[PDB]
């Protein structure tokens, strides 16, 4: 695979690349753009990630120390 | 500087020979400070709240853990290199 430098969009489709997402992105800020993968087969390498949402407002020390464990 | 009822009102100031022990910097914005919550001591440090990891120390009790503690630090048990306790 050696990577892949290529991102792959949906609107609600486009495959920008690192200088075209960042001159889209600057150029319309209020564009509404999904990240997703072009091909499952192709490149299934990804990297990790994760999404986390508590309905709550918390300072900064809490926020710290929760962030680290 | 700090008693028992000013441990968190006064910030304590610490030494710049070393760079931190939590963030190894050499120097920072402000000096750390002390905190209570549930039981635990926070450190942390105060301006750049990033800049320092907070760090927690908690004060659990256990009295018979205590005692066992305190008998551990007289240095009285020993564990030989055979496995066997020396009194
Ligand atoms: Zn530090």
């Amino acid at each position: 695979i050696r990577g892949n430098d290529v991102i792959f969009v949906l609107k609600t489709v486009e495959a920008f690349k690192c200088d075209e997402l960042e001159r889209y992105i600057d150029n319309n800020p209020e564009c509404t753009l999904f990240e997703s993968l072009r091909d499952e087969e192709a490149y299934s390498i990804v990297r990790i990630f994760m999404d986390v949402d508590l309905d709550a407002c918390l300072d900064e020390i809490d926020y710290l120390t929760a962030i680290q464990d | 500087d700090l008693d028992e009822n000013n441990f968190t009102t006064v910030p304590l100031v610490i030494d710049y020979v070393t760079p931190c022990a939590l963030c190894k910097k050499r120097s920072h914005k402000h000096p750390h400070q002390l905190s209570l919550e549930n039981g635990a001591i926070r450190i942390y440090k105060t301006g750049n709240p990033h800049s320092c990891k907070v760090k927690i120390v908690p004060l659990d009790g256990n009295k018979l853990f205590n005692i066992a503690q305190r008998i551990l630090d007289t240095n009285s048990v020993l564990l030989t290199e055979r496995g066997d306790h020396i009194v």
